């Protein structure tokens, strides 16, 4: 997807791999970069939600809650996931529709918010745009937006009863809050170059990574749950071969770039959600941010 | 379409059992085999000569001889010349295909292939593309198709056992060791041997969950968490790494050990991979 | 008459020309074998020309296939680093046209054709194999002989390739009876409604392509009229006159 | 010449040509293929029924390499979704009207290496299946007598019919598909086990149960053999049974012919000669013989 | 003998040189193939497994598929007597035809479509194309079919001739 | 044009500005058919040694189907067999079938999905096809001629019917469509329902030595060619 | 493949001659080729001519179950797939530019007409619907395919027959030919396209059909489709160089009247035919 040079990627694998990250945006490995964000940015939309980051992308999340003919649980949830330029079927596209889906029915509590009664109950669209081009992997800022976007669902008030088709007041204001103030699922795409475990990484970074896993987490420090991870094949994989100086290679030579030939390190693993699930950690500091945003 | 022959203009429903008797279900399926014990696993190379190189797939479907379920046929086509469209790329280029066998598909007519299929594609690539080395065949590509022969569960009864993704996690499973073996078949450079394994939290009773490797949904009455683990013995390394489940991240030690029991399978599947690839040849 | 044969009719070997000096130049319709046997390859009729100890069959057909030393109409296409590809037919493969292959023409003295350009060329070169090439200059001498890009303001019209031969054969108007450029240019007398000839110039490619070019339109278009429906109609001699003083009183 | 593996890659025609043509230098070579089988002999059928679990029938053909699992789901359809249905009097028929039969024929990618994924597609598949399709409702195989479910009170009715969605899928392709796949058909249709149905008024629709099935009756067992004409072009021809991917590439003609000896008599269901010239009237004639040889040893693997 | 998996260990690099079907991995060597391990024993001895691409400097045998008066695109059919289960095209140039005048040589005057060629890889090309020479007395056409359809012979260096239409054709014989 | 009229009725250049075509009628089915000469092949068929022949076939009325699927392989092989292809090696031959007309079955609704072999079409779009490829010129070993005979059965007798419509053909025991090469070799012999070896070569029989097909073929393609070569003299 | 296009010398002249008036055609530039209908034997069979350009067009009627956008609704499609048989240009399974807008036109014009009676169609509700299928094969593309196919289509729909059909007992049965006549389809208003093309640089040059050598040298084009009473169907100027309004006021004035010898032409040809089948 993203193109970079073997000896453009050498130097970014050797900074990363320093015992302290030396991150091209001299940013902290644990530190995420500033955030953009709008709820309620589309009216006559149950929730709706933009967000946009520093490195130029931006997303735009919409939510649709309709009545449906069925404590009841079925996953009536759909996500779509418009990308520009995609031909609608491709793997990236069709990856994280299904991805942002199964942290929503990772636990099942959400389709039973969704639950009108037992003979109605919500079925609700998630339809999440990319209004930028895929500049960078979508993932982060698409799970940050419907993060948003959820929290900013308002569902309507049913003055009718359950037995009876479901009738609801029709002010959005008495409409109580989905999620109402467990937190939507937040998702992070970790990454790790020797040990050093990074987040929220660049598209530059992220074409370096040893690893790179796709952690979806809620919280209800915050007491967080696990919910599901995702192994996001390196793209560093498919980079070019660095060309040493004046056939298989017996040494690692310092500086010339090698894609990762082998998979993640077992322990790398445990240490990459581990730092993820660490109390006080990068997802509380992605959750103060998200929910400092007004609703 | 114009490509396959369409039938009734009428949507066809799957039969619907007349379950007269209640008492007639009676007990639900417990897991008989040991915690830590895999489904015996079928595995055969060769199996499509046309191929570069191929492997079959063959699991029983509770442990129990005769009873078939998960049914995986894999033909890796061997490092090819790129399409001319797209026609260099310095590393050699692993595309995975998987379809459900139009037996194991979910509609036996569909508007649209299976999200799942696609799914299983992008898991698939990630946990070979790491275990194959990419280096060695520059300018060419390899091409691992997986066919679904059959699932452990049928497709539409699979919609009431809770959830799909338990049974995509075995499926999966199986797709990376057929493939592997299908790999080793076809002589592609591989760093390691990739087994796929699967493990799983379950709590069939008011006691405490246990860790369960190689679940089938059906035998326990609820899954609390599950990972499937694309994992290479020799190189103590995960390929690709899935997992789904509430779990407080107070439980980290349970996640850590519901890893290392799919780590734990992994190897356990590895080693039916090794022994038929040894027999092979 | 001449006999007509369907494909696969062998010719019987008394039709068959014979000349110890020549070898039978077999022309188009016409396949030869080891066994010495004539099978004709297309419906048409058999013509012999003992003059030439040649035979080939006769035969109408839209699609031209590239023959070497023929004389198409062909439109540049595009420009590569050193030839000019031009389509002789409209879904014929690009023929080439080296860059050098006109009068006088050098790296900094070349014609700068543009595509869709169009051009009169000679088949350089053309096997069952490989594509064929064009050339403007005659190399032996280097004269373009009549070739080169068509500058003047004219416009292209696609005729069958048998009713082209009749165009380019010496005697078109006695042996080709195609008369109308005669009529159209006045020189058939007691056409009618003369009006002194119009004027215009004409070139015909073997692929059935004519291109005919003058200063006023109507002429441009009441011969193209006349070259196409005197091509469909299959018109007599006489019925080309009916045509054109028609299409005389229509230029009015 | 070359090593024999290379001759065979470049060169292949000539190869065969070898091959098939004994040498005249030697008096024991005897015409064969490159697969060292005769002209004259076709490859040995396993089938395997009862192959797939969750399919009502299924059979696993396997004809040398060439390898068709082919899997019949059957699904009811209510009447009230069938346009131009009518109440039987107990028209194409139900068969055709209603399309109950259901064949698509997936030339797996990668069974073979002309079905590579970035290979071209190719209609191969499609017209297997029409070929099947026709095949199977020509030979009046499947009977829509069994396939009608009916209410019956106690003014019977019927209320929908069964769908037989005859999936097949070719694991592997070495040639000659439809043998196997015809053959696959068959097996498979004799295996089919539909569970008995029932019209429930009470729920209004139409119920199964879970231990009781129904077989498929079956009618006769219409067996294809195919073959193929290579030319050394005295034009020798030599007639290929059961073509092998690589003898097709090479030979342009082929004949299939379909027979039925359940009455002992030759019956031939279908005849497709195409590609040339070489099979008159007496080659056609005499490879109905060779068809009802071929049916007697496949009869034997289709018990 | 010793049969050795992928992922199986084969030896410190200290005491092995990876040899084909081999890699390195934290300074110990490792089989990449399920094949039987061999050693060169030649400096350190040269280690690898058995269970192809075509590569510089090897004699490839290819079919000629579509000639173009610049060059000829081929598609590789066997490297170093080996039969290759994938093939791939390689471009004949005209100036890789011929050891001399090679201004002067044509392409229709070497080879034409249907003809076995046994050439030199020169380079691994741009795009999907390798880059063979001819230019080389063992190299040039081996098998000829005439435009009759007849197997061919050399009848000279310069041309093939016809057993039973008894025509000669131009192409660019290989010597031996 | 009408399935009564015993006499097969033909046009050629029914189509301007297609390279070769032709508008033919007979036992009520009508076809028109452009044949485009050797032109620019799309690389995936561009045979070294060969012309690719690439039928195509469109039917009356809805989407080709499987059924077309098949038609288009049975006359590819068979035109293959006939067109000199090696003449043109890396070119290709589009041969677009058109289905105007059949014989409506009054006995049957409409249905335009039915994926079932139709041998009832095939000898019409055998001629017309066989009549564009002449008007095109395009170079051929031999014509080809298709017939189809449909082996209906009654009372204790069995009846042959020739070029029959698709409502014959389905009450029909057997039918079956012979190709003869101008030759007189046979090119194709598509065949279904139930008949024994005899039944087929007494059709067989039947379709060879019969509209006399061959006639009619080089009758119009005289007309076409004295027309067009009247200016010869 | 890609489309073939004219040289410069006919793109220049073409263009040239426009500005005088004249076309290689001979006809003005408000003026159609010589339009000729024929009826196939079948019902609902028409085929049309304009000069060089041959449009063949069957309608068909199929009772079918009502899914998707007409779930319980009565669908009338329209199939416009073009083939290599209307240029070598055109490859089949492989929609083009030409294509998707000729089909968007004529799906727009026969809806949005309201000609047909949708409510008429459905046999049953939410069960079996009337679907009417008119297949358009364009024969030979000589330009303005966009004209001929419409009036093709309206006359196959017009000419076409639906089965008969009588609900009995609440029994839906449809009768076969054989068993009772065809039965005509309702239809209120025939909508007719005109295609008319711009060619000067400013678009002040305006011709009413276009030949495809002048198709290729056009600016732009505008299709209006109107009923002979004037009420205008569709109309698509898709971009393409700009046009002064009141040139298309002038464009649709014009085109009002040959939508008018449009309409009486077709019920001529129908009354014809019709006498044919009842002399």
């Amino acid at each position: 997807h993203v193109l970079l040079s073997p000896a453009e990627l050498a130097y970014l694998h050797a900074s990363l791999s320093l015992t302290p990250p030396i991150r091209p945006d001299g940013r902290s490995p644990t530190q995420f970069r500033p955030l953009i964000a709008e709820t309620g940015i589309l009216p006559g939309a149950n929730g709706s939600a933009r967000v946009c980051f520093a490195d130029g992308t931006e997303a735009i999340v919409g939510v649709k809650a309709e009545v449906e003919k069925t404590t009841g649980e079925a996953s009536w949830v759909e996500i779509t996931v418009e990308i520009p330029g995609v031909r609608d079927d491709d793997s990236g596209m069709v990856f994280l529709a299904q991805l942002l889906g199964e942290a929503l029915l990772a636990d099942g509590e959400f389709v039973k918010k969704l639950w009108i009664n037992r003979r109605y109950h919500w079925k609700l669209y998630i339809d999440i745009l990319l209004i930028s081009p895929p500049l960078s992997y979508p993932l982060p800022l698409l799970s940050l937006t419907t993060h948003l976007a959820l929290l900013s669902t308002r569902l309507p008030r049913l003055k009718s009863e359950g037995d009876e088709d479901p009738y609801f007041d029709d002010d959005w204001a008495v409409a109580p809050y989905l999620f109402p103030r467990t937190r939507p699922p937040i998702t992070l795409l970790v990454m790790a170059v020797g040990n050093n475990i990074l987040f929220d990484p660049s598209k530059e970074e992220l074409a370096v990574a040893d690893v790179a896993l796709a952690v979806s987490v809620t919280a209800t420090g915050r007491k967080l749950r696990l919910l599901s991870i995702r192994t996001i094949d390196p793209p560093s994989r498919l980079t070019p071969p660095g060309v040493p100086n004046s056939s298989e290679p017996i040494e690692p030579i310092e500086g010339v770039w090698r894609a990762p030939r082998g998979g993640a390190k077992r322990l790398v693993l445990g240490a990459l959600v581990q730092k993820v699930l660490e109390k006080g950690g990068v997802v509380d500091e992605v959750l103060d941010a998200l929910e400092g945003v007004e609703l | 379409d114009r490509r396959r022959i369409n039938g009734p203009a009428g949507a066809t429903i799957p039969p619907v059992y007349e379950d007269s008797g209640i008492s007639e279900v009676k007990a639900l399926k417990i897991r008989s085999r040991p915690s830590n014990i895999i489904r015996k696993i079928y595995l055969k190379t060769g199996v499509t000569p046309s191929a570069s190189g191929s492997a079959y797939l063959e699991l029983e479907t509770s442990a129990n001889s005769g009873v078939s379920g998960l049914k995986l046929s894999c033909t890796v086509h061997g490092p090819r010349s790129l399409p001319r469209s797209s026609p260099f790329s310095p590393h050699m280029v692993v595309s995975t295909h998987v379809k459900y066998a139009p037996f194991a598909t979910k509609q036996r007519r569909g508007y649209l292939r299976d999200p799942t299929e696609r799914d299983l594609g992008i898991h698939l690539e990630a946990a070979l593309r790491g275990a194959i080395i990419a280096d060695r065949w520059p300018k060419s590509g390899v091409d691992i198709i997986i066919s679904i022969i059959e699932g452990d569960q049928d497709r539409e009864a699979s919609k009431t056992q809770g959830d799909e993704v338990w049974d995509m996690m075995n499926t999966l499973s199986g797709c990376i060791t057929v493939a592997s073996a299908a790999l080793a078949d076809a002589g592609i450079d591989c760093v390691d041997t990739v087994a796929g394994g699967v493990a799983a939290l379950v709590q069939d009773s008011d006691g405490s969950p246990e860790i369960v490797v190689d679940p089938i949904p059906s035998e326990h009455r609820k899954i609390l968490a599950a990972c499937c683990v694309a994992y290479l013995p020799m190189r103590d390394e995960v390929t690709n790494l899935w997992f789904r489940g509430d779990l407080p991240a107070s439980d980290m030690d349970l996640y850590t050990e519901l890893v290392e029991k799919g780590i734990q399978a992994s190897r356990s599947a590895n080693r039916v991979l090794v022994d038929c690839l040894t027999e092979t040849v | 008459t001449r006999p007509f044969v369907l494909p696969g009719e062998t010719i019987d070997p008394s039709l068959v020309p014979t000349h110890p000096k020549h070898p039978l130049r077999l022309g188009p319709g016409l396949r030869h074998v080891p066994p010495s046997d004539i099978i004709p390859t297309v419906a048409g009729q058999l013509i012999t020309n003992l003059n030439k100890n040649s035979m080939w069959v006769e035969y109408n057909s839209q699609r031209y296939v590239p023959t070497q030393n023929d004389l198409v109409l062909a439109q540049v296409l595009r420009s590569t680093q050193d030839s000019y590809l031009c389509l002789i037919t409209p879904h014929t493969p690009p023929a080439t046209l080296p860059h050098l292959a006109f009068e006088s023409a050098t790296k900094k003295t070349r014609p700068q054709l543009q595509p869709g350009q169009l051009v009169y060329a000679r088949v350089s070169l053309a096997n069952r194999h490989m594509d064929p090439e064009l050339e403007c200059v005659n190399p032996s001498t280097g004269k373009a002989d009549g070739l080169g890009p068509i500058t003047g303001p004219g416009c292209v019209f696609e005729v069958s390739l048998g009713f082209a031969r009749r165009l380019l054969m010496a005697k078109s108007r006695e042996e080709g009876k195609v008369g109308v450029l005669e009529m159209l240019a006045g020189e058939d007398p007691s056409i009618g409604e003369a009006g002194a000839g119009l004027a215009f110039e004409t070139a015909v490619g073997r692929n059935g392509r004519v291109w005919v070019g003058s200063e006023d339109v109507k002429t441009v278009i009441i011969v193209g009229r006349a070259l196409q429906e005197t091509d469909r109609g299959n018109l007599t001699i006489e019925g080309q006159r009916k045509l054109v003083r028609r299409l005389l009183r229509e230029m009015r | 010449t070359f090593p024999r593996g290379i001759f065979a890659k470049l060169s292949p025609h000539p190869y065969l040509l070898r091959t098939l043509c004994p040498d005249p230098s030697n008096s024991s070579s005897t015409p064969q293929r490159t697969n060292g089988r005769r002209p004259n002999e076709a490859r040995p059928f396993r089938v395997n029924l009862g192959s797939l679990s969750h399919a009502h029938g299924s059979a696993l053909v396997r004809a040398g390499d060439t390898t068709v699992l082919c899997g019949v789901r059957g699904e009811v359809l209510p009447v009230e979704r069938i346009p131009l249905f009518r109440q039987p009097d107990v028209g194409r028929g139900e068969l055709k009207e209603y399309d109950l039969l259901v064949p698509n024929i997936e030339l797996a990618t990668g069974s073979a290496p002309q079905f590579l994924p970035g290979v071209p597609p190719t209609a191969l598949a499609q017209t297997l299946s029409t070929r099947v399709y026709s095949l199977l409702h020509s030979t009046r195989l499947v009977s829509a007598e069994e396939l009608r479910i009916w209410y019956r009170p106690v003014q019977d009715r019927v209320v929908a019919y069964w769908v037989l969605y005859i999936d097949l899928v070719f694991l592997s392709f070495d040639g000659n598909p439809f043998d196997v796949a015809w053959a696959a058909v068959v097996a498979a249709l004799r295996d089919t086990k539909l569970p008995v149905a029932r019209w429930d008024p009470d729920r209004e629709m139409v119920v199964c149960s879970k231990t009781e099935t129904m077989k498929l009756t079956i009618k006769g067992l219409p067996i294809a053999c195919s073959a193929a004409v290579f030319l050394e072009k005295k034009n020798r021809h030599w007639i290929l049974l059961d073509p092998d991917r690589l003898e097709e590439s090479l030979c342009k003609e082929v004949i299939t012919m379909v027979v039925d000896f359940s009455d002992g008599e030759t019956r031939i269901r279908a005849i497709e000669k195409q590609g040339g010239t070489v099979f008159g009237r007496e080659l056609i004639r005499s490879f109905a013989l060779v068809a009802e040889d071929r049916w007697k040893v496949v009869k034997e693997v289709m018990k | 003998p010793t049969l050795a998996l992928p992922g199986q260990l084969l030896g410190p690099i200290s005491k092995y040189q990876p040899g084909p079907g081999t890699h390195v991995h934290e300074s110990n060597l490792y089989s990449s193939l399920l094949g039987t391990v061999h050693v060169t024993q030649p400096e350190l001895p040269t280690i690898s497994v058995s269970a192809i691409l075509p590569e510089v400097g090897n004699i490839v045998l290819c079919r000629v598929i579509r000639i173009t008066p610049r060059q000829a695109v081929v598609t590789i059919l066997v490297c170093g007597d080996t039969v290759l289960d994938a093939e791939w095209q390689g471009l004949i140039r005209v100036q890789d035809i011929r050891a001399t005048e090679k201004d002067r040589v044509k392409v229709y005057e070497s080879f034409r479509p249907g003809d076995i060629v046994r050439a030199e890889v020169i380079s691994l090309g741009d795009q999907a194309n390798y880059y063979l020479s001819t230019a080389r007395n063992e190299l040039g056409v081996i098998l000829a079919t005439s435009e009759a359809g007849n197997t061919m012979y050399p009848v000279s260096w310069r041309e093939y001739r016809d057993p039973i239409t008894g025509l000669t054709e131009l192409r660019k014989v290989a010597k031996p | 044009t009408t399935t009564a009229t015993t006499a097969p009725e033909a046009a050629l250049g029914v189509l301007p500005r297609a390279d070769g075509s032709a508008r033919y009628s007979h036992a009520g089915y009508t076809v028109t058919a452009s044949v485009n000469g050797p032109i620019e092949a799309q690389r995936r068929d561009e045979h070294p040694y060969e012309a690719h022949v690439d039928v195509i076939v469109r039917p009356a009325a809805g989407v080709g189907g499987t059924r077309e699927r098949h038609l288009e392989s049975i006359l590819q092989s068979s035109f293959a067999q006939i067109i000199l292809v090696k003449s043109f090696p890396r070119s290709l031959i589009q041969i677009v079938l058109q289905v105007e007309e059949s014989p409506e079955n009054e006995y049957v609704n409409t249905k335009l999905v039915q994926a079932s072999l139709n041998f009832a079409v095939m000898p019409a779009l055998f001629q017309t096809a066989m009549l564009a490829l002449l008007s095109a010129g395009v170079p051929m070993r031999a014509t080809a001629t298709a017939t189809a005979i449909a082996l209906a059965s009654e009372n204790g007798a069995t009846k042959t019917l020739i070029d029959p419509s698709p409502r014959q053909v389905e009450l029909a025991q057997s039918v079956h469509v012979f190709a003869f090469t101008s030759q007189d070799e046979l090119l194709l012999a598509e065949s279904e329902g139930d008949f024994t070896i005899k039944e087929w070569d007494a059709a067989y029989e039947t379709a060879k030595n019969i509209p006399d097909l061959r006639h009619f073929i080089r009758s119009t393609m005289e007309a076409k060619v004295a027309t067009d070569l009247h200016w010869k003299s | 493949p890609r489309e073939v296009e004219p040289s410069l010398s006919e793109r220049q002249f073409v263009l040239q001659a426009l500005q005088e008036g004249l076309r290689l055609d001979g006809r003005q530039l408000d003026q159609y080729r010589p339009l000729s209908l024929t009826f196939g034997d079948q019902y609902g069979v028409a085929d049309v001519t304009f000069g060089k350009t041959r449009v063949l067009a069957k309608a068909s009627a199929e009772v079918t179950v009502p899914y998707a956008d007409r779930p319980l609704d009565g669908i009338f499609t329209i199939a416009t797939e073009l083939s290599p048989m209307t240029s070598p240009t055109f490859e089949v399974n492989r929609p083009t530019e030409t294509e998707v807008l000729l089909s968007r036109l004529l799906e727009k014009t026969i809806r949005r007409s309201g000609a047909l009676d949708t409510e008429s169609l459905c046999l049953v509700a939410g069960q079996k619907c009337w679907s009417i299928r008119v297949d358009v094969h364009v024969m030979s593309h000589d330009g303005n395919l966009v004209d001929a196919a419409c009036i093709a289509v309206v006359a196959a729909l017009r000419h076409f027959r639906k089965p008969d059909t009588s609900i009995e007992s609440g029994v839906l049965t449809i009768y076969t030919p054989a068993e009772r006549e065809p039965v005509p389809l309702s239809w209120l208003h025939t909508p007719f396209c005109v295609t008319w093309s711009f060619f000067g640089d400013e678009g002040e040059i305006a011709v009413l059909d276009a030949t495809w050598l002048e198709e290729q040298v056009r600016v732009g084009s505008c299709t209006i489709s109107m009923n002979k009473h004037g009420e205008i169907c569709q109309i698509a100027k898709l971009g393409g160089t700009p046009v002064e309004a009141v040139s298309l006021l002038q464009c649709t004035s014009i085109a009002l009247t040959k939508v008018k010898e449009f309409s009486d032409l077709v019920d001529k040809k129908l009354a014809e035919d019709f006498k044919r089948r009842n002399p």
